[PDB]
């Protein structure tokens, strides 16, 4: 019933689409590739480990055959990402040999040895220049009689969902002859090489050369892809902490995984990207500067009444809002050096932010926050200052004043000194006015003083609410938090609880008028243990003749047992009641 | 490849004396068991390479097709050309004949030795019977020679057969096990050294494993490791007091660690899973033997004790549905119902207990006394 | 059936105005999910009404310039091989291979690495169904759909729909889930799968299936073999008792004479075997088509 | 005629005490069904009251495999070497008339 | 010399080849109905169709080679084109077409057109034999024959031997003794009746007279003062009581005349070195080496972590009886028989004794029936356990109280 027609792009929809999109693909495309080149750096001390092991147990060949089980992580989201990177770095330093197995292509052992001879097939054709078991011995002993006869590799990427049958028949084949073909597997474990065993019986496992690695633990990568992605001052688009710490609860909670919340990331930059027009110059500063100086004038009427710039109109004069109010020459003037504000306050609050996490990490216990993820949180849910865990911090910091504080001021100023010119002008100077402070650190009241002034003069001038601090700051800022996490995780078990329960929209029906289903439901569990099939359709016949005296007895038990059956039907089909076979019929009361 | 026998002479004289000579006939087969221990492979092949009788060899544990199974006899056995291709039986049957007709092997008795046949047990039904009837299928003086892990008496069709020669190689005697592990070849020692360190090594030993490939493994593992306080502290019995201690630990030791981090929900998931497991005898009611193993539960019941653990900000999200699906892929959590639907079956919690502690306990949480006591 | 469905849609229905209103708020809501859809995510809707009709209306304003493969998965005649089937020969305009389900996979995989700006995309009414589901099954549309030229729309409803994704199937096709609520009845659904107050589709076999014993599973293994196996020859009127009797007993599944008749009397209860007394008295079995009983244990057994 | 009867007066001695075992054995239970454990100690039984030596169940599993060839019983698989559920294809007043008559 | 190697030679054929020996004993009733029939079939254009069964291992081959051969030496070659079909080969209907296209020598007319009806097919095969008659059909190993899809090469066979009237015999050869009943009712209704043949053996005093017929030299002459002596030396160990013993004790194992074969076969191997006149006691350890406890060789070859671990799922079934066990239930009484016992070389720690599990399974003494501590199942008897557990050569006194506390 799959009828097909036959038929026989730059459509977004004020804000003016062809700019808009482009902005939109230039942005999401340069954070997608540096988060493409973040990801490789991060595992080169990982793998480049793993290319000395296998070269090791290749070269000492002239009984054993050698297994590199990795430990990835629970996320199997962005597997193929690490196995993308370690197939290059593997067929990079080590053999044009290196194929990779799925573990869904491969139910029994005749497709296991068929997709394994077409990927070595092709990839042995290429970088040169059937489902026989011996012809890629064969093949082996064709193709290469020199290099040193380089390893051929396979990788298992899911160790766990093989069936053991045809895997334990595959390592005795390879084993019975690896005199040539010198083969080293390297199985993804999803979970911890406690499996290895438990997969494989001890003839088999007993057979092999079990050498296992790490890998890198999600919560210290995504600090590296947080941190890089959104905390930098590189990247024009910010993000509400709500939003932010939506996104990363569901991480932390459910997911663990990164490719997840760069979905999300994804999700909210283009909704952004949807919702407000003032949103189009969300780039670096000169080319804020291109389009403010023209632009419609409506949105510059949208410029003046979002309600941020309504607050600093508020707060400010009358001789200059009679012109600022409507006239479009002055109003480019002031919102260009309030988007130079903007880009101020990111300069100047990130770097200090990350040198109050230098501070904040070095301390016992840290009852801030424990990595530089939260910090951002701690420190616009409520504000830092007003709240009792900086109390605590200020409270902490006095008698830590040692030489460990000492030592570690030299350490967060050594870091930040990398720093110094890394941010390479700041919004005050801040980089050699702190540094200046910071410059006395060689030559212990001194650190009490000086600590003194110097988080004051931080956190006071410059480490602030976003919103309140900043007019205009609606353009960098995305905050709509259940408005998106329903798209992104969204619960229809509690939205047809609400719309079954309380099948309210705007006439009376909040606690009998206009369901027939959520009638037939809520009268199924008015009567909430069980239930039988006559007695509730008399019951649903009683509500319902109650319905039409409240506006012949037999063309009316006609029309409601019609009406009861073309609700039962569904009922049945919505995830409730199962249907309860052989008897004479009963109904079963599958979901409280 | 060098020592035909190492002491078990009758079996081989026996069935070296059933070859006899090329020009008359043979059994139409023979199948031999025993342990896999006891060399029913080295024997068969330094006996064979011996009179060099023209034979094939294979192995069923490769040939995981019959097609391939057949190929490879037919391809081995001509080169005593192309893949002479047979996709059935009758064809290798056909074929044979005019590959049996060679002066090299015209009148010589030819073996087919076949290793390993339990994996050929569950190939066809047809390929086992029609295989030991072959010295009158064919009628070219062929012999099939059978080795196997297991007993003839499972292995029959249970309809009949030609009932093979049956041969039991034995296993291997406590001072053949002094004598054959490598009592040649000691490269530095007295041959009475290295014989007196594995003749003490043996008999603390010869409980665990019979197996001389993993034997000598272990021997030649541990014995430079006893071989070096002799040559650098230096009288036998004093190094053998030293050499047990290191004995048992290597006993013992021939998993890194057993925890794993998870997301926060999916450790409340099969802590609850675990919970519902193990005591589950309508206790739900009191909070809120052991060793046989697993209760399977169905999945509404995991979700009330979820509530019931965890604090009650929690909503059903498709995450969380999606996050108990993972966990069974993981093999964590596993349904019993095969095919019960895709509305809740039973699943049945399949992790250990200590590492359910551990889960435990890195989120605030005993439950030893609330889990089964 | 039939003239229990006469009498639908008889008079009133209890509102109106807010019933379009409702589905009037949702028509705003389909160049978001145009723009979404070019992107590369995928759109699954869920509700409590019938929301196929807005989706027949979305594709009536929006898709009379591309090729869109509207799946029905209510009916019980799809399953992912008429899928792979249609979409080879009606979008791909030649037949494709024949050999697998994994091949044609493969295959219609392949043909659209090369082919730039094909422009295809299907959409399913009811992705979750007794059907239409299954790990062997749903890969299948995962696979194809995670593409960049092919963008699936859903509608889920069941209760318990978001069960048959673990994560690596949930990334295949990047979800993002849209609320919708029509309440209008689900008259395809109802009218194509059954009425219990009156051949059978694979639901009460599946349900006599699992409230049954194996051994009973095994006999009408051996017995749907027998009429598959001479489905063609017109002078095969059935087994006897007895030839049944001795082909059961034969393969272990039963020991007794009224243990197979008592075997027989309850499954003569659900209607899938009729007896047919031939000239002799003796009462021959058959059973109500082929094609539909090859599809369980195909199954059965993968 | 009926082969079933020559064949059990032409039978061996262990296999006629092995259906006297499997009689015996449904003398006892009443039913059809039985395991080989069952009538393997039954068979012990009858080879102790004999004066045969003991019956190793590789000879007595090769007597069921003959007789299981020659369906005078119907059998299940010898891989389940123990566990065999044998049931008897010849009505019990045959076998007795069988080995009654001399 | 030449004897040793001429006696080797013409008695391993006969002997473990089942070459044609020309006394046959116990068949010649059958033989002789079954002769003229073929005669009467082979001379004339009639075509009857005759059914043989019996046990395996006795008569039926040889018989209808031998009776072959017979009926071939009379010529008027005949021109009865014989064709040898098996069961076991043959499994579907298009091999056996083009199997009976390669035995009749059809390919000079090229006949490549598969036709849908394949009576068409067979009439064809047997139309164009008929212009070029008489056939006989040796139907050998027919109960797996009887399992074709749609029995299509059991019935034509039938309508054709009935309709086309060219000469035919449809001989089948079966094994198991249901042929009627386990064939189809249409063709066993159709034409399966001819006179069938019933097979079975004869009585001891004779089955000596078939050894000693079947061990003697024949009347081909190697040279015939060895075959005066050995065939001397095969009366006098047949007149001998001990070879009557386990000649007895082979009769009521065996009825066979086939396992006679094997028997004798691994006695004549023994003998050709020196004293080529052997014994009653050579003859007894050659039925010796025929093996009885076909497990005690297993279990006795075990070592004895393995050991108590079996006698432990013996015990336990000796309480709480009669459940498939698992892991921690073996684990628990080996661990409570250790804590019964002092000393403490024999408590070996968990992963060890998951290692004699695991290769106690690929014995196949355990059985499965979740994948390491689930539902595992004995197969097994306790007094060959019994029996093994004293004929251990090192077995220790700890698990000799198991054994004797069990
Ligand atoms: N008598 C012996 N002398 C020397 N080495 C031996 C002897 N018996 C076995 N081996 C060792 O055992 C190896 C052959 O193993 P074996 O012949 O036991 O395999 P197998 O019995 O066929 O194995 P399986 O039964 O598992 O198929 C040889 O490589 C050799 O190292
Ligand atoms: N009466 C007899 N005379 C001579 N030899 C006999 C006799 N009975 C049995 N044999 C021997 O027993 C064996 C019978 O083999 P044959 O193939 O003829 O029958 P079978 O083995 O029962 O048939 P199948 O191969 O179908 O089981 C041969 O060794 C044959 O020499």
């Amino acid at each position: 019933g799959c009828f097909v027609f036959k038929p026989n792009e730059d459509y977004f929809n004020p804000e003016d689409s062809k700019l808009r999109f482009e902005t939109y693909q230039l942005i999401w495309q340069q954070m997608k590739s540096e988060n493409e080149r973040l990801q490789e750096e991060l595992n080169k001390n990982l793998f480049d480990n793993l290319i000395e092991f296998l070269q090791k147990s290749h070269s000492g060949f002239q009984r054993e055959i050698p297994t590199a089980a990795l430990v990835l992580g629970v996320n199997v989201t962005d597997h193929d990402l690490t196995f993308g990177s370690l197939t290059e770095a593997l067929q990079n330093n080590v053999t044009p040999y290196v194929v990779s197995l799925q573990a869904k292509d491969c139910p029994d052992m005749k497709h296991f040895l068929q997709k394994l001879i077409s990927q070595l097939m092709d990839c042995c054709v290429d970088i040169k220049s059937q489902k026989t078991d011996p012809k890629m011995l064969s093949k082996k002993r064709t193709t290469s009689s020199q290099w040193q006869s380089p390893p051929v590799v396979v990788i298992l990427k899911d160790m766990e969902s093989f069936a053991t049958k045809v895997l334990q028949d595959f390592i005795i084949i390879s084993s019975q002859h690896l005199h040539e073909f010198p083969l080293i597997l390297i199985f993804g474990i999803a979970t911890s090489p406690i499996i290895i065993h438990r997969l494989l019986p001890h003839a088999v496992s007993s057979l092999l050369c079990i050498e296992l690695f790490q890998s890198l633990s999600c919560k210290e990568h995504l600090t590296t892809v947080l941190d890089k992605l959104l905390l930098t001052t590189q990247f024009p688009f910010k993000i509400n902490e709500k939003v932010l710490q939506v996104l990363t609860n569901i991480f932390l909670y459910h997911d663990f995984s990164v490719q997840n919340f760069i979905k999300g990331l994804q999700l909210s930059l283009l909704e952004h990207f949807y919702s407000q027009p003032l949103s189009v110059l969300c780039c670096n500063l000169p080319e804020a500067k291109r389009r403010i100086n023209f632009l419609s004038n409506n949105q510059c009427e949208n410029i003046r009444r979002l309600p941020s710039f309504r607050r600093y109109v508020e707060k400010q004069a009358s001789e200059k809002q009679v012109a600022l109010l409507t006239n479009e020459r002055y109003l480019k003037e002031e919102t260009q050096l309030l988007l130079e504000n903007l880009h101020v306050y990111h300069m100047n609050y990130f770097l200090v932010l990350r040198c109050l996490h230098k501070f904040t990490s070095s301390l016992p216990k840290y009852p801030l926050g424990r990595q530089i993820r939260e910090l951002y949180c701690t420190c616009l849910e409520k504000n830092i200052w007003d709240s009792e865990e900086y109390a605590s911090v200020l409270q902490l910091l006095r008698m830590l004043a040692k030489d460990e504080l000492m030592t570690i001021l030299e350490k967060c100023f050594k870091v930040f000194k990398s720093y110094c010119e890394n941010h390479l002008g700041s919004t005050a100077k801040r980089i050699e006015e702190f540094l200046a402070q910071f410059q006395s650190l060689d030559e212990k009241f001194e650190v009490l003083r000086e600590n003194v002034v110097n988080f004051i003069d931080c956190l006071v001038r410059e480490y602030l609410l976003p919103p309140e601090t900043q007019p205009l700051h609606e353009v960098v800022y995305f905050s709509a938090a259940h408005a998106l996490r329903e798209h992104l995780n969204a619960a229809p078990r509690i939205a047809l609880h609400t719309a079954l329960n309380n099948p309210y929209y705007y006439l009376k029906n909040e606690a009998n008028i206009a369901p027939d289903i959520c009638i037939a439901y809520k009268l199924h569990l008015e009567c909430s243990r069980l239930i039988n099939l006559v007695d509730w359709s008399e019951a649903f016949a009683t509500v319902v003749t109650a319905a039409e005296k409240m506006d012949t007895s037999e063309e009316m038990n006609e029309i409601i047992h019609a009406r009861f059956i073309r609700a039962v039907s569904e009922l049945e089909l919505l995830g409730f009641i199962k249907p309860t076979k052989q008897k004479t019929d009963h109904v079963a009361r599958l979901t409280w | 490849l060098e020592n035909v026998v190492l002491c078990r002479e009758s079996q081989v004289s026996i069935l070296q004396s059933l070859f006899g000579e090329r020009h008359h006939f043979s059994f139409p087969s023979i199948f031999i068991y025993g342990h896999t221990a006891s060399g029913k492979t080295y024997v068969t092949q330094t006996l064979l390479k011996t009179l060099e009788l023209p034979h094939v060899f294979v192995n069923c544990v490769e040939c995981f097709t019959l097609r391939l199974l057949l190929e490879q006899i037919l391809n081995k056995l001509n080169h005593l050309s192309t893949e002479i291709t047979c996709e059935t039986f009758n064809d290798f049957v056909r074929l044979f004949k005019q590959v049996t007709t060679a002066e090299n092997l015209k009148d010589q008795t030819v073996y087919i030795v076949l290793d390993k046949a339990e994996y050929l047990r569950d190939m066809e039904a047809n390929l086992l019977p029609g295989f030991l009837r072959l010295q009158e299928l064919a009628d070219r003086n062929v012999t099939v020679l059978f080795l196997s892990e297991i007993v003839w008496e499972k292995f029959r069709p249970n309809t009949g057969c030609f009932e093979p020669f049956v041969l039991y190689f034995p296993d291997y005697s406590i001072g053949n096990l002094q004598k054959i592990l490598s009592h040649d070849h000691p490269p530095e020692y007295s041959a009475d050294f290295y014989a007196a360190y594995i003749n003490i090594l043996l008999g603390v030993f010869y409980t665990v494993c019979r197996d001389l490939k993993e034997l000598r493994h272990l021997a030649v593992l541990n014995f430079p490791k006893y071989c070096e306080p002799v040559v650098k502290g230096e009288d036998t019995r004093k190094l053998w007091r030293n050499i047990e201690p290191h004995l048992k630990k290597a006993m013992q030791t021939v998993s890194a660690h057993t925890h794993v981090e998870l997301p926060y929900y999916s450790k409340f998931i099969l802590i609850a899973a675990y919970l519902a497991s193990y005591n589950p005898a309508r206790t739900d009611k009191r909070f809120f033997n052991h060793l046989l193993g697993p209760k399977p539960f169905p999945l509404d019941r995991l979700l009330a004790i979820l509530y019931s653990i965890v604090d009650s900000r929690v909503a059903p999200t498709a995450n969380i549905f999606s996050q108990i699906t993972s966990l069974v892929t993981l093999q964590l959590l596993t349904l019993v119902g095969h095919d019960d639907q895709l509305d809740g079956p039973k699943y049945k919690c399949t992790v250990s207990l200590d590492f359910i502690r551990a889960i435990a306990r890195t989120v605030n949480f005993d439950i030893i006394k609330y889990l089964y006591d | 059936q039939q003239t229990l469905r006469n009498l639908l849609s008889k008079v009133s229905p209890s509102f109106s105005a807010e019933l379009k209103q409702l589905n009037q708020q949702y028509e705003k809501l389909f160049h978001k999910w145009m723009l979404q859809l070019h992107l590369g995510f995928n759109i699954v809707l869920y509700g409590l009404g019938s929301k196929r009709d807005l989706l027949e209306r979305f594709r009536t304003t929006m898709l009379q310039d591309s090729i869109h493969v509207v799946i029905n998965g209510f009916f019980p005649g799809i399953s992912v091989k008429s899928v792979l089937n249609s979409i080879t020969e009606e979008v791909l305009d030649h037949m494709g291979t024949f050999r697998s389900i994994l091949d044609q996979l493969d295959w219609i995989v392949n043909k659209f690495k090369e082919d730039s700006s094909l422009e295809l995309f299907l959409l399913i009414h009811n992705l979750d169904s007794q059907m239409l589901r299954g790990e062997k099954s749903q890969q299948i549309i995962g696979q194809l759909s995670s593409l960049h030229n092919i963008y699936l729309i859903a509608s889920i409803d069941h209760l318990n729909a978001p069960l048959m994704w673990d994560h690596a199937k949930q990334s295949l096709f990047n979800w993002l889930w849209y609320e919708t609520t029509t309440y209008s009845p689900y008259t395809e659904e109802t009218s194509y799968e059954n009425s219990l107050l009156v051949s059978l589709p694979l639901s009460s076999l599946t349900h006599v299936l699992r409230s049954l014993t194996p051994n009973a599973r095994g006999i009408f293994r051996l017995l749907i073999k027998y009429q598959l196996d001479n489905q063609d020859n017109p002078s095969y009127i059935g087994l006897s008792f007895q030839d049944f009797y001795q082909q059961c007993r034969e393969a272990f599944l039963v020991n007794s004479d009224l243990t197979l008749r008592a075997q027989l009397t309850e499954f003569r209860d659900h209607k899938l075997i009729r007896t047919k007394k031939g000239t002799d008295g003796v009462e021959y079995l058959l059973i109500p088509d082929n094609g539909t009983l090859t599809d369980f244990l195909e199954k059965e057994e993968e | 005629s009926s082969s079933y009867i020559t064949a059990i007066k032409n039978s061996s001695v262990l296999e006629q005490s092995f259906l006297r075992a499997i009689l015996a054995e449904f003398r006892r239970s009443g039913l059809e069904e039985a395991t080989f454990q069952q009538i393997y100690s039954q068979h012990v039984a009858l080879c102790r009251m004999e004066g045969l030596p003991y019956p190793t169940m590789s000879e007595t599993m090769a007597v069921c495999s003959h007789l299981g060839s020659c369906r005078l019983l119907l059998v299940e698989p010898s891989r389940n070497d123990l566990l065999l559920r044998v049931r008897l294809n010849v009505s019990q007043d045959d076998v007795l008339y069988a080995l009654k008559d001399e | 010399t030449e004897c040793l190697s001429q006696v080797q030679r013409i008695l391993r054929e006969r002997f473990c080849r089942q070459s044609p020996h020309s006394n046959l004993f116990g068949v010649q009733v059958q033989y002789k109905h079954l002769s003229e029939l073929l005669k009467r079939t082979a001379l004339h254009g009639e075509s009857n169709s005759v059914l043989i069964i019996g046990p395996r291992g006795s008569g039926k081959t040889m018989l209808i080679n031998h009776a072959l051969k017979e009926l071939m030496e009379i010529e008027e070659s005949e021109n009865v084109l014989q064709v040898h079909l098996n069961g076991l080969l043959q499994i579907n209907d298009k091999i056996a077409l083009k199997e009976i296209t390669r035995q009749l020598n059809l390919e000079n007319v090229v006949g490549d057109k598969v036709f849908g009806s394949f009576a068409e097919n067979l009439s064809f095969l047997l139309e164009a034999l008929k212009k070029g008659c008489p056939v006989i059909f040796i139907l050998d190993e027919f109960d797996l024959f009887a399992h074709h899809k749609n029995q299509t090469l059991l019935y034509n066979l039938f309508d054709i031997s009935q309709s086309a009237q060219t000469p035919i015999a449809v001989i089948g050869l079966t094994c198991r003794l249901d042929i009627l009943e386990l064939l189809e009712k249409r063709v066993k209704s159709r034409f399966s009746h001819r006179q069938i043949h019933l097979m079975n053996s004869f009585g001891f005093p004779q089955y000596v007279k078939i050894f000693k017929e079947q061990l003697s030299l024949p009347a081909e002459f190697p040279d015939k003062v060895f075959a005066e002596k050995w065939n001397e030396n095969v009366q006098y160990l047949s007149e001998d009581r001990s070879v009557q013993e386990v000649l007895q004790k082979h009769f009521n194992i065996s009825k066979n005349l086939r396992s006679l074969h094997m028997l004798l076969m691994l006695a004549l191997n023994r003998v050709t070195a020196s004293h080529p006149f052997m014994t009653a006691v050579d003859l007894m350890e050659a039925s010796q080496l025929c093996s009885m406890d076909s497990k005690a060789n297993i279990v006795h070859g075990l070592s004895v972590l393995e050991i108590c671990l079996i006698i432990a799922m013996k015990h336990l079934n000796d309480i709480y009886e009669e459940e498939p066990f698992n892991f921690q239930m073996v684990y628990n009484e080996f661990q409570k028989f250790v804590q019964r016992k002092a000393h403490s070389v024999y408590n070996f720690e968990k992963p060890v004794v998951m290692k004699a599990f695991e290769h106690l399974q690929q014995l196949e003494l355990i059985k499965p029936m979740q994948r390491e501590y689930q539902l595992m199942k004995l197969l097994l008897d306790n007094t060959q356990i019994m029996n093994a557990l004293q004929k251990y050569p090192n077995c220790p006194t700890d698990v000799r109280q198991w054994a004797t506390s069990s």
